[PDB]
DNA sequence: GGGTATTCGCCGTGTACCTCTCCTAGCCC
RNA sequence: GCGGAGAGGUA
DNA sequence: GGGCTAATGACGGCGAATACCC
């Protein structure tokens, strides 16, 4: 019992360990920072650099022996803080969020001094960690030797890591205050102070709108000159002017050279933000991509602030024909049960007629109520009228992205739709309520059942998972890429996966950074358009679009020839970095890791029907 | 209203009347208890039924009988509050009348001699507080009531899972609530086993067999006969036609001369019809019909004697043919249907190896004792006892209740003991329902679910207790002689009261009270635990088990539920349910006659329940109990629909009913989602209570109850007026009405100052009356901790703006104002308390002197001559919390250092410190102090000082309530000397002790005067014998363990105020964790420049649809602003008509509210009283689903001059720029919850280090460092991290050598390393070479 | 006897953290 | 006073 | 205090050990 099990042995106490100089504490918000570091309590800071400050202060002389370093640490006087200020200022600190899933879980941090006892964690990295500002905690560790210091700052960084492992796309994309105050720049509106005036630049958007002359979001005529790096690396200014509106100006002055300004010029919600960000990275590189980050999550917030979005009970607009859909579906549903009760129809048939009935009048409120908080400010231009995408502040939350979706804006003002009683039928009368209106003791319990259900399946959801990725990182943890290229011909030919109407998954994505097994030809043979085996980066992949390739052969992992671990080339480049992989990395670990942490969100035909005009 | 209610009246919203009243909240435990006590005359439930149960107590045959007649509760000899403060548990005494009666064997039973004992004591036995608690060793300690299957028979499927090709095969379950189960299960190949409770599975007939039934007699009790009658030549049947029903035909079937059925053709329902009407009883049928049946009985051969068929043995031809030549007329045979009726009992006889009973007892004694000989009385005692013996085997008066209701008897009262009958009609409804002529049970349902509380399980473990001690007595009683011994040599209390603080301290279900909140106490008393003793385990249940049944509706609470890995096990119980007489859950409704809706409430049960149709309490009734709709809506079978008026049976009592009372507690809940709802009631009952308590703006009406109903407030016994106000009493005098004739006096009440909860929060009580104000029974003296008035503040109430602040409440997080801190409305008062024990050892016992070796004169300063702190002195980590040396032996001293020793002083006795030590990081104040010494101890100096504080207060009382007693006798006096000689002038002006020596004439008033004096006398002596009481129980020891001199605890008390990191919530399932302080000036204003306290993240509604928090944030300001107005109003002092006129017009309010405040009472004062308690906001009651619609708000807000849309223009307070699109700001109400960071926060460099592998400690108490865990491992193997994780495996936590080779290495201002093998590998090599198994490191 | 079912029994069932009580027992000298 | 049970809670 | 002695409310998967069917 004392090695076997989890509490025993080998996993508590031989892969489980508890290292000194580490510290935990509650996590807080901390907008002000760069994306490389973290707030630290001084007082944790003390207590973990102990030995740190004791050899800075014998080195200084302040100390003449370790026991009057101590009682000079146990005092706190202002020279211990000037050394571990001094000690800190290049020291990095890893920072860990308690179900470590995948191995953004560890990033460092280069920590800087602060009051209080809890631990400051930049926003932009709480996608990757997980975390929410709601009582979640946070361990810090300590590196102590010359190569671990390294390794934390180059390795697990956060700035290094911005490309999540598992699939290329970024991880740090801004989450809920950030875009919800650059949709609010950016969105435009028929009418409002300075229409049409014509300004030579951002710089003088700034001036108008913080002077109060101009307001956030109003349509204006600009002078800009973006970059392009169009030549081997040269960028070129071109400057012309387009119709754009103020906000979408002053979101451009943080945006690097090489951008094209199209990148700012739309809605600006999560999608567009996070595609804002892939462009960024795949065109210039990190450290832009970097700064542009904490850049936009500054003016994100600063922006987010100066609207000052909230929510109020008449936010959320009841479909004014709302009473008249329920009253018929009442009525339609009403016939049918009379007409049930003389027997021209089965039990299970009025069901499922009752069933389709809701169903459609469900949705028919929904549009309704989509039509009503949608498009609704009728505001006026100098004259006659027009209409535009309403300003309501929980429509523009669900619009951005920030939070909810178009379900949960149906919950609050439409009627909330059918449910699933225990065994999974579903109850006949819906609940026609809405968390604006009130509901009753059924419609309430019917809900509440509901949300139990969800929570006992989080639950053991939970549970499942954590055993599934313990096993995958368990199996795979050995294979290591050990040698550069193995120098096999075998391969699998890769097609995208067409599941019956349409392309669920383009080929593009699914060849991105593979090695080609052999050259593929033109339809016309000896018109080689990929050299033995090359890696297929965007450029390559554009290159198969302007042409009609339809299956690559690409070397796989599998049939890899490599003895004892796999080869660079029969794996290809995917990773939080963009290029070939290199020879060491435990790809093992990463693919499961990169399997089982995403893994938490899991539980007729008669005629077919061609979908586009083809033979 | 009441005089409480007057001072401060709450305005209620809410438009249904309210019928029935809240039943006190914490009946379930008091009610159990005192049951469970309830010295009663005929056997029901109480102690007296295990008494009965498991007495008389005889001999083996030796003729000696024990009887029980009675027992008798002792009075506690500790009542509450000491028993809590001396750290002992608050029980009584238990004593029990017994007789020992002997006989004589050998003549007709005829007592020889019976003794009587002086009422014997059988142990000690805890009692339960008013509030419904216990006191275990000085700590409050709940009973959680259980929800359990509840004995009887259950019949269940268990498909899905059976070899994957249906098949699904049944089962009934016998569960007793004493005594092993019962199981009857089916196979794949349709054979019914049984398995006693939990072994192999056995052929069914087997316990058939034991119950000595022959297999014809079987085969007669469960299969229907079919008569083959032969007259004059082959085979004619006997045929009911409805037998028919489903069934292709197989022979020719003519009847009456014309042939219906063509042989081949199926029966069709023409034909079925046909016969029927034609009433053919008997046909003639081929042979090849018979060719395959069953016989019966077993046909012996009655002319020779030799059998040819056995009982169930399929027919074949040759066996037709030789019972028609052994002259049988008439065959029993089977009638096994293939489709319906099954050849169950008869495939399961097949496969039964047993034949005789004792064949099946052998079997069975077989299973129960595997590996044993079975001797054949073994087995029939075993059989006997297994269910049919009185003390083992019993199901229940409510076991027998749902036994005969699943069975479908009219009897309801059984006996306990499992009878055949009972075994036989089981089985018979579970082949039954293998037919299809019935359903399955769902164990979900409430109906089969019963709730255990706290007598109930008590009664369980003492009637343990009462078997051991039985054994026990039994052997004595056997074994020794039998006249010798008295009634208390052969009767040990021992396990008796092991086992019941077994239960009560050391059991799942007995649990510590979650007590730093009113709201947390009376939750966790009225709760519902599918866990503990018989009851699935956490982990093991199933998502479907957990889930909420339609039955849950007014018994269970739905949305109350611990979120964690047990959600869904612990479901708090709803507000107005009960427990049934046999201990099932009921709810209250009000009956409807056909058209009236009358008033008078029934409680249903769930099976009740689930027959009729049951109304809503939110339908409309117009002022004779009518629908105002045609069609309401209406729930018949678990499911919802609409039903027409003059149908309904019952109807809801009130919304309320189905919710516990946190959620209760939470306003507008119906606008909250359900799981948001969930976690705020959860979150909610963890609220810390504050420095001043006030009040929510946003309430539901019950605060009232919640908080009367807990134990926190002090509420008047007998009303009266209120004649002393102190901080920590309030003596009232009581009304002549209410005031006992003989021996009454006036009443006290000592109220509790700051103690330390179960979770070290404080427990401080206030007074809210003044002097001279009168008060009635049952209103609000003092307030408890976070109440207010009587009503429930659970947090605080403040001024909350939706808008996101430069992303500083990004997240879940919260931002606050430094006027917040400055207002000092977060901080709360904890309390840890610390023990110094100092036991006797044998190389001498420990000192507590303040002589303490080696210590600096600094850490003396702070501690009296006695060696202890003195009381509100300042500590903080390291600091000497109390002084004690440990003994020193075998000194062994050189003559000369023992000459150095004598003129030094040095103690060799001492030279070690086992001082307690304030431990490190913690910082606060010495509120008090207690030492507890035992027999043989001296009294220190602050045993002194403790003992004088306590009885100078005890004094103080006794001596205030006899000098009323005194005034009283003395005015009586001067009334008597008054008449016989007038004496007025003299009288008044000389002292009062000067009157019992004059004199007056010698008549009848000279009796009178020595009837008082000796009245006098005997007042005196009872005041001196309970003063003798009272100081020895001050004095005496106070008991402590084996082997422990003496202990000293100390309390410190520490103001912990809100910081960043601090966790905060609402009411609503909204959380936060405070990020930052902002300066005032920062913080968002009106126009009118009042400040922002809370900026709340508006992100937070959308995802998470709890809109109530938007509402309360509305109507909150709705209130605060009328309360503002009212302030204003009242400042100016304009007069008292503008007042009331206002008031009245706010109160009102529209129409069809059943509020009806007529403002008559007290024309002047009480009103301004109200106006006063109200200028803060008036405080409003929107019940849960009965509650404020957004038009009553709108009014509301009107009423108050502000904006009706609830959102005000607000002002930047940093840039003085305004905000685009108007924000929502309002009051709502706020809890700090307590998870504060300074008790998270945590950080070690070097520390100690484990015993057995060398990594360091895990924990806060002791230093301990954070666990880098396996997914951790693999977080940094994902990167190429080696040398990070390399240190992190070796150097930071596993290598000795390592470790400290690094930290001097870090010392010297290098930073390289060594990084060696761990320790925890060497101790594995060790733990793996301990088993027979050599494994060695290699070199090669 | 040899292959196929069936019972049978073992093995597993997420991480990190934070409070509290309770810890060898019974009988005899 | 290293440990392990039981109970509760956090993310 | 000290001295002496020593029951019942998971579930799935898998592989080996009989039960049995030709
Ligand atoms: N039994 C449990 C329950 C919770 N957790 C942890 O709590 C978080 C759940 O986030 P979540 O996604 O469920 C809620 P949140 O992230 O705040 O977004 P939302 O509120 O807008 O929906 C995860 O980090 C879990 O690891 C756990 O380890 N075990
Ligand atoms: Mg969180
Ligand atoms: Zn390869």
């Amino acid at each position: 019992d004392m090695i076997k099990g989890k509490q025993g042995r080998f996993r508590q106490n031989l892969l489980g360990k508890r290292v000194d100089y580490s510290g935990r504490s509650v996590i807080t918000v901390g907008p002000y920072l760069r994306l490389h570091q973290c707030g630290l309590p001084k007082k944790m800071a003390l207590e973990l650099f102990k030995p740190f400050i004791y050899g800075k202060l014998e080195l200084r002389g302040l100390a003449t022996t370790i026991k009057a370093a101590k009682k000079m640490v146990e005092r706190e006087e202002a020279v211990v803080w000037d050394i571990l200020d001094e000690v800190i200022r290049e020291h990095p600190v890893l920072l860990n969020r308690a179900p470590t899933l995948h191995r953004l879980g560890i990033q460092a941090f280069e920590p800087v001094l602060i009051e209080g006892k809890a631990i400051q964690l930049h926003p932009l990295v709480c996608a990757a960690y997980n975390a929410d500002f709601d009582g979640d905690q946070m361990a810090v560790h300590v590196p102590l030797t010359l190569e671990a210091q390294l390794e934390a700052r180059a390795l697990m960084m956060s700035t290094n890591n911005i490309l999540s492992p598992a699939n290329g796309e970024p991880i740090i994309v801004p989450s809920q205050d950030v875009v919800l105050g650059l949709y609010y720049m950016t969105r435009d509106c028929v009418n409002a102070k300075g229409e049409g005036m014509v300004l030579t630049g951002p710089k003088e958007a700034e001036r108008l709108y913080r002077s109060g002359l101009a307001s956030l979001h109003a349509r204006v005529k600009v002078r800009i000159t973006e970059y392009e790096k169009d030549a081997n690396g040269e960028l070129v200014a071109k400057t012309s002017l387009k119709d754009t509106t103020v906000g979408r100006a002053i979101l451009w002055m943080i945006v690097p050279k090489g951008l094209p300004y199209s990148i700012v010029n739309q809605a600006l919600g999560k999608k567009a933000i996070s595609k804002m960000l892939n462009t960024c990275y795949r065109i210039l590189g990190l450290k832009p991509t970097v700064i542009f980050a904490d850049q936009i999550m500054y003016t994100g917030f600063a922006y987010a602030a100066r609207s000052g979005a909230s929510v109020g009970i008449d936010d959320m607009v009841i479909p004014e024909k709302k009473h008249e859909i329920i009253s018929e579906a009442e009525a339609e549903v009403a016939e049918i049960q009379e007409q049930f009760q003389s027997g021209l129809v089965t039990a299970g048939e009025r069901y499922n007629k009752v069933i389709d009935i809701w169903a459609a009048a469900n949705d028919r409120v929904s549009k309704a109520m989509m039509d009503n908080l949608q498009t609704e400010t009728v505001i006026n231009r100098d004259g006659q009228e027009e209409k535009q995408v309403s300003f309501n502040s929980i429509y523009m939350m669900a619009d951005s992205g920030a939070r909810g979706s178009a379900a949960q804006i149906r919950q609050l003002a439409g009627m909330r739709g059918l449910m699933a009683k225990p065994d999974g039928s579903i109850i006949e009368t819906p609940i026609t309520a809405n968390f604006r209106e009130g509901l009753n003791v059924l419609q309430y319990f019917i809900s509440t059942h509901g949300a139990r259900k969800g929570l006992a399946d989080t639950a053991l959801k939970t549970a499942n998972s954590g055993y599934l990725t313990r096993r995958l990182v368990d199996v795979a943890q050995d294979l290591v890429v050990t040698e550069d290229d193995c120098g096999t011909h075998e391969g699998i030919m890769m097609t995208p996966v067409i599941e019956g109407g349409d392309v669920k998954e383009p080929l593009r994505d699914r060849v991105l950074g593979r090695v080609t097994a052999e050259d593929v030809l033109k339809p016309g043979t000896a018109d080689i358009l990929v050299p033995r085996n090359t890696l297929l980066h965007e450029q390559w992949c554009d290159l198969l679009e302007e042409n009609s390739v339809d299956a690559v052969k690409v070397r796989s992992v599998v049939s890899c020839d490599t003895d004892f671990g796999v080869c660079a080339h029969c794996y290809g480049r995917d990773l939080a970095r963009g290029h070939i992989i290199n020879k060491g990395e435990a790809i093992g670990v990463i693919a499961a890791q990169s399997i089982g942490e995403p893994g938490t969100q899991l539980t007729a035909e008669s005629s077919i029907q061609v979908k586009n005009k083809g033979s | 209203y009441s005089y409480t209610e007057k001072k401060r009246i709450r305005k209620d919203f809410g438009k249904r009347p309210q019928v029935l009243d809240v039943p006190y909240l914490l009946s379930i435990q008091l009610d159990s208890f005192q049951k469970f006590i309830e010295q009663d005359p005929e056997g029901q439930y109480g102690l007296e039924a295990a008494f009965r149960s498991v007495f008389p107590i005889q001999s083996y045959s030796g003729n000696s009988e024990l009887q029980y007649v009675s027992y008798r509760l002792g009075e506690p000899v500790f009542d509450v509050q000491e028993c809590q403060i001396r750290g002992v548990t608050y029980s009584a005494p238990l004593r029990v009348k017994l007789r020992l009666v002997i006989y004589e064997r050998e003549a007709p039973e005829g007592t020889v001699k019976d003794i009587k004992e002086q009422e014997v004591y059988m142990g000690e036995i805890p009692l339960m507080t008013d509030n419904g608690t216990f006191v275990i060793n000085g700590t409050e300690r709940v009973i959680v009531s259980q929800l359990h299957r509840s004995p009887g028979v259950f019949f269940d499927s268990d498909k899905g899972k059976t070899h994957s090709s249906g098949k699904v095969l049944y089962n009934a379950r016998i569960i007793p609530y004493r005594g092993s189960w019962l199981d009857f299960e089916f196979d794949p190949k349709d054979n019914l086993f049984v398995r006693i409770d939990r072994r192999r599975k056995l052929p069914a007939t087997i316990i058939l067999r034991a119950l000595n039934y022959t297999t014809e007699q079987i085969l007669d009790l469960f299969f229907e006969k079919v008569i083959f009658e032969i007259r004059d030549n082959k085979l004619q049947m006997e045929l009911v036609p409805e037998r028919l029903r489903g069934e292709t035909a197989s022979f020719d079937i003519e009847a009456n001369g014309k042939v219906y059925v063509e042989k081949g053709r199926r029966i069709t329902a023409r034909h079925i019809r046909q016969l029927e009407k034609d009433d053919v009883k008997l046909i003639e049928v081929p042979v090849e019909y018979i060719a395959g049946k069953v016989v019966a009985k077993d046909y012996i051969d009655e002319s020779t004697g030799e059998l040819i068929c056995a009982a169930n043995m399929e027919l074949s031809l040759d066996l037709l043919a030789k019972l028609s030549q052994s002259g049988h007329k008439r065959i029993e045979t089977l009638f096994t249907n293939d489709l319906d009726h099954g050849p169950y009992i008869s495939e399961t006889l097949r496969v039964d190896p047993t034949n005789d009973r004792l064949s099946a007892l052998v079997e069975i004694y077989r299973m129960m004792r595997p590996g044993e000989p079975p001797t054949r009385e073994a087995a029939e005692s075993l059989f006997e006892n297994l269910f049919f013996s009185e003390d083992r085997y019993d199901l229940s008066a409510v076991g027998r209740m749902k036994f005969n209701r699943s069975l479908l008897r009219e009897e309801i009262e059984g006996s306990g003991i499992l009878s055949k009958d009972d075994i036989i009609d089981v089985m018979k409804k579970l082949i039954d329902i293998r037919n299809g002529k019935g359903e399955v049970d769902d164990i979900d349902h409430l109906g089969n679910r019963r709730i255990r509380s706290v007598g109930e399980m008590a009664e369980n473990q003492f009637r343990v207790g009462l078997v051991r001690v039985e054994r026990a007595v039994k052997e004595r009683l056997s074994l020794g002689d039998l006249d010798t011994l008295m009634p208390q040599d052969m009767i040990n209390a021992k396990p008796i009261s092991a086992a019941v603080k077994e239960f009560f301290g050391s059991s799942q279900l007995s649990q510590f009270m979650d007590q730093n909140n009113p709201l947390s106490e009376i939750t966790h008393k009225r709760r519902i635990s599918a866990l503990g003793p018989g009851g699935l385990t956490r982990e093991r249940a199933g998502f479907e088990v957990r889930d909420v049944h339609p039955t849950h509706y007014g018994r269970v609470c739905p949305i109350e539920t611990p979120e964690g890995p047990n959600i869904g096990l612990i479901n708090s119980l709803s507000v107005y349910a009960q427990t049934n007489e046999y201990g099932f859950l009921e709810t209250p409704y009000r009956k409807v006659t056909d058209g009236v809706v009358t008033d008078e409430i029934h409680y249903l049960s769930a099976i009740e329940e689930g027959n009729y149709v049951i109304a809503q309490a939110n339908s409309n009734l117009d002022e004779e109990g009518h629908f105002v709709e045609d069609l309401v809506t209406c729930r018949s079978k678990g499911e919802s629909s609409l039903f027409s008026r003059d149908q309904v049976d019952y109807m809801d009592v009130s919304t309320q009913q189905v919710v516990s009372v946190g959620a209760s507690l939470i306003p507008f809940l119906e606008h909250d989602d359900a799981n948001r709802a969930l976690m705020g009631a959860n979150m909610q009952r963890q609220a810390v209570p504050t420095l001043r308590a006030d009040k929510p703006l946003v309430g539901t009406g019950m605060e009232r109850a919640v908080a009367v109903d807990s134990g926190v407030t002090a509420v008047a016994k007998r009303g009266g007026v209120v004649q002393y106000v102190d901080a920590s009493r309030i003596v009232i005098k009581v009304n002549e009405d209410e005031m006992y004739p003989g021996e009454a006096g006036i009443d006290i009440y000592n109220l509790t100052k700051y103690t330390r909860s179960n979770q070290n929060t404080c427990i401080n009580q206030m007074p809210c009356v003044s002097l001279g104000e009168p008060v009635e029974r049952g209103d609000v003296l003092a307030d408890g901790p976070s109440t207010d008035l009587g009503e429930l503040a659970l947090g605080q109430n403040m001024r909350v703006a939706f808008m996101p602040w430069n992303g500083y409440n990004f997240e879940d997080s919260i931002l606050v104002s430094e006027r917040v801190v400055q207002e000092d409305r977060f901080t709360t008062i904890h309390i840890q308390e610390l023990a110094c024990v100092s036991r006797d050892t044998k190389l001498g016992p420990e000192e507590i002197t303040a002589d303490i070796p080696n210590v600096g004169e600094a850490a003396l300063s702070k501690l009296d001559e006695s060696g202890i702190v003195y009381i509100g002195a300042e500590v903080t980590g390291g600091d000497i919390l109390v002084g004690k040396v440990t003994p020193k032996g075998e000194t062994q001293l050189t003559p000369e250092e023992k000459l150095l020793r004598a003129i030094f002083g040095e103690k060799a006795s001492d030279v070690k410190d086992s001082s307690l030590r304030v431990p490190n990081g913690v910082s606060g104040t010495v509120i008090d102090v207690q030492v507890f010494t035992r027999d043989g101890v001296e009294k220190d100096k602050r045993a002194l000082e403790i003992e004088e504080m306590q009885l100078k207060q005890a004094k103080k009382d006794l001596s205030e309530e006899l000098q009323i007693l005194e005034a009283g006798l003395f005015s009586r006096i001067r009334a008597v000397l008054v008449a016989g000689g007038v004496e007025a002038e003299k009288l008044d002006k000389l002292p009062r002790d000067r009157w019992l020596e004059l004199g007056l004439t010698d008549e009848e008033k000279q009796n009178q005067l020595e009837q008082l004096a000796e009245q006098y006398d005997e007042l005196k002596h009872e005041f001196e014998k309970k003063l003798e009481a009272k100081r020895r129980k001050i004095t005496q020891g106070d008991d402590l363990a084996p082997g422990v001199l003496k202990i000293v605890k100390v309390y410190l008390a520490v103001k912990r105020r809100i910081q960043p990191g601090d966790k905060m919530a609402g009411r609503h399932g909204n959380k936060g964790v405070i990020s930052k302080i902002n300066p005032i000036e920062d913080m968002p204003y009106d126009e009118n420049g009042t400040p922002v306290d809370i900026v709340l993240n508006p992100l937070g509604v959308p995802s998470r649809m709890n809109i109530g928090q938007i509402l309360e944030t509305h109507l909150g300001m709705a209130a605060k602003g009328i309360g503002d107005k009212i302030n204003a109003m009242l400042k100016q002092q304009q007069e008292v008509a503008k007042l009331r006129e206002f008031i009245q017009r706010a109160y009102d309010l529209g129409a069809d509210v059943r509020q009806k405040v007529d403002l008559s009472t007290f024309s002047d004062e009480e009103v301004m009283r109200l106006a006063e308690n109200l200028r803060k906001g008036m405080p409003i009651a929107t019940p849960v689903f009965d509650g404020a619609k957004e038009a009553e708000i709108k009014e509301l807000l009107k009423l108050g001059d502000l904006p009706t849309s609830g959102q005000i223009r607000l002002y930047d307070g940093r840039t003085g720029e305004q905000f685009e699109r108007p924000v929502t700001v309002g009051y709502m109400y706020m809890l700090k919850l307590n998870h504060l960071v300074d008790d998270k926060m945590h950080a070690r460099s070097t520390g100690s280090y484990s015993l057995v592998t060398q990594q360091p400690l895990g924990g806060k108490a002791q230093f301990g460092g954070q666990r880098f865990g396996e997914m951790e491992v693999w977080a940094l193997e994902a990167y190429g991290a080696a040398y990070t994780l390399q240190e992190m495996l070796t150097v930071k936590s596993d290598d000795v050598n390592g470790r400290t080779k690094m930290y001097k290495n870090i010392v010297d201002g290098n930073h390289q390393m060594e990084p060696g093998m761990p320790e925890s590998f060497n101790v594995l090599l060790k733990e793996i070479r301990s088993l027979g198994i050599n494994i060695e490191l290699e070199d090669e």
